[PDB]
């Protein structure tokens, strides 16, 4: 339920982005498919600044590499690149 | 498995 996906990218501007993310996985293929943009929190930075968008996947925050990693490898990931963030965060999503 | 970013 994938599809076929472009990457895109866009900077937002800065608590934190106010998104929610969850990690996909098709248990007939036992497989990880990556972490999607679940909701955009109303009001939060990334509602305000409009370019992400519910069921994106991460790719990639300031340039920290997402891929290549299981679900729950990808969320650390994710929480450790968003730990040291005004600021800007560099987003890199696959949608379809 | 819900994470809030």
């Amino acid at each position: 339920e994938f599809g076929t996906r472009e990457f895109l990218t866009f900077e937002v501007p800065l608590a934190g982005l106010g998104v929610s993310v969850k990690g996909n996985r098709s248990k007939e293929n036992h497989a990880d498919l990556g972490i999607f943009v679940k909701s955009i929190i109303n009001g939060g930075a990334a509602s305000k600044d409009g370019r992400l968008r519910v069921n994106d996947q991460l790719i990639a925050v300031n340039g920290e590499s997402l891929l290549g990693k299981a679900n729950q490898e990808a969320m650390e990931t994710l929480r450790r690149s968003m730990s040291t963030e005004r600021g800007m965060i560099q987003l890199i999503v696959a949608r379809r | 498995t819900i994470i809030t970013l």
